[PDB]
C-alpha cells in the first residue's frame, strides 16, 4: 500500500467524475429531447425504453455526485488514514462505498479500481478481495439504489415520459394501468 | 467480350455489394458523427446554442 | 453555424486562458534560466576569488 | 462469450434496422406509385403481384420496427444480463425473438447474426443451436406473423389495391369473389 498514490488516484477520481456527470447531463437534455421526438410520433412502448436509458444515466450521475463527496471526504482526512491502522467511524462509509462501487464503476473510472486496491491493501481485517465483499454490507444504502441494476419501477417511467411530454409540448397517454396503480 | 466478363449475373451482384457496403458506410457514418459529437459537447453547450 | 459560432467562441476562450498559463510557465522558467546563469557565473567568480 | 461485442453489436443492428426501415418507407413510396401506374392499364392480376411484394415489405419494416425495440430493450438492461446467468422474464421475450429471428433477417443484418451468436454462447438451459431452437416456443408471435413467409390473404391484397387506387384517382373494380367472402 502507498499512501501518496491513493492521494493522487483520489483527486484523479474527484475530476474525472467531474468531467463525467457534466457531459452526462448534456447527453441527458440532448436524449430528452430524442425521446420528446418520439413521443411526438404514434411509438410509445419505445420511448419507454429511451426514458428507461435516461434514468439509469441520472441515477448514475447522483451516485458519481456521491462518490465524488466521498473521495473529497478520504482526501480531507487523509492523515488521519495515514496515522491509524484500522479505519475510524467517520471513514467507514466511504471506504465501504468506494471499495463496493469500484468494479460496478470500473470502466467509466479506471482510476476507482487503484483507489479501490489502496483501500483494501491497507487493511487486513476483514479485509483482502474476498473479505473485502465479505465485508461490504456497511454502504450507503442509498449509492446502492443509484447503482442497481434492476428494471426501473414502470409508474416511475410513466411520470419521467408525463413530464418531459409536458415541457416539449407534445401529447401523451400514460398507460393507465400502471399510472393508477 | 465485354459483356462475356462483365455479363448481368456478375453486374447485378457487384450493384448488390455497392449497394450494401456504401448502407454499412451509412451506418458506419451515423454511429462516427454520434461519436465525434459526444466528444466536443463542453465546447458546444445545447443551451447556448438555442 | 450556431453551433460553430458557440464552440469558435468557447475555445477561443479556452485557447486564451490557456496561452496565459504557458506564459506564466514559461516567464518562470526564463526567470530561473536567467537565475541559473547568474547563479553559475557567481560561483566561478567564487572560485576565482578565492 | 464476449459482452462488450454484444454491446456494440446490438448498437450496430439498431442503426441498421433504422437506415434499412427509411429506405424502405421510401422504396415503398415509389413502387405504390408504380403500382398505381400499372393499375392506370387493364393489368390487375400483376397489380396483385406488385402489391404482394408491398405488403411484405411493410410487414418487414414493422418487424424491424420491433425488433429494434428488443434490442434497445437488451441494450437498456446489459447489466442485469452480465450479472444473472440465467435470463429473467423480462429479457425471455427479447431473447427468444432475437435468437428466432436472426436467420430470418440474417441477409438485411449481418449484426443480427452476431447477436444471435452472443446469446446462444451465454445459455445452456434450452440452449446452442439445436436447443436453441428447441426452446424457441417463447418468442413474440406478432414478429412471427409479420415475418411469416405465406402468401398474404386474398380479401389483404383487395383492401391494398382499393386504398392505393382510391388513393392515385385511378379505377378498380376488386374481385368480388374475394372482395365478399
Amino acid at each position: 500500500f502507498k499512501a501518496e498514490r491513493l492521494r493522487v488516484n483520489l483527486r484523479l477520481v474527484i475530476n474525472r467524475l467531474k468531467l463525467l456527470e457534466k457531459k452526462k447531463t448534456e447527453l441527458a437534455q440532448k436524449a430528452r429531447k430524442e425521446i420528446a421526438d418520439y413521443l411526438a410520433a404514434g411509438k410509445d412502448e419505445r420511448a419507454r425504453i429511451r426514458v428507461e436509458h435516461i434514468i439509469r444515466e441520472d441515477y448514475l450521475v447522483e451516485a458519481m455526485e456521491i462518490l465524488e463527496l466521498y473521495c473529497d471526504l478520504l482526501l480531507a482526512r487523509f492523515g488521519l488514514i495515514q496515522s491509524m491502522k484500522e479505519l475510524d467511524s467517520g471513514l467507514a462509509e466511504s471506504v465501504s462505498t468506494l471499495i463496493w462501487a469500484a468494479p460496478r464503476l470500473q470502466s467509466e473510472v479506471a482510476e476507482l479500481k487503484i483507489v479501490a486496491d489502496q483501500l483494501c491493501a491497507k487493511y487486513s481485517k476483514e479485509y483482502g478481495k474476498l473479505c473485502r465483499t465479505n465485508q461490504i454490507g456497511t454502504v450507503n444504502d442509498r449509492l446502492m439504489h443509484k447503482l442497481s441494476v434492476e428494471a426501473p419501477p414502470k409508474i416511475l417511467v410513466e411520470r419521467y415520459l408525463i413530464e418531459i411530454a409536458k415541457n416539449y409540448n407534445v401529447p401523451y397517454e400514460p398507460d393507465s394501468v400502471v399510472m393508477a396503480e | 467480350a465485354t459483356l462475356k466478363t462483365m455479363n448481368l449475373e456478375k453486374i447485378s451482384a457487384l450493384m448488390d455489394k455497392f449497394e450494401h457496403q456504401f448502407e454499412t458506410l451509412d451506418v458506419q457514418t451515423q454511429q462516427m458523427e454520434d461519436t465525434m459529437s459526444s466528444t466536443t459537447t463542453l465546447t458546444t453547450p445545447q443551451n447556448q446554442v438555442d | 453555424h450556431a453551433e460553430n459560432a458557440i464552440r469558435q467562441k468557447n475555445q477561443a476562450v479556452n485557447f486564451l486562458r490557456m496561452s496565459a498559463r504557458v506564459d506564466a510557465v514559461a516567464a518562470r522558467v526564463q526567470t530561473a534560466v536567467t537565475m541559473g546563469k547568474v547563479t553559475k557565473s557567481m560561483a566561478g567568480v567564487v572560485k576565482s576569488m578565492d
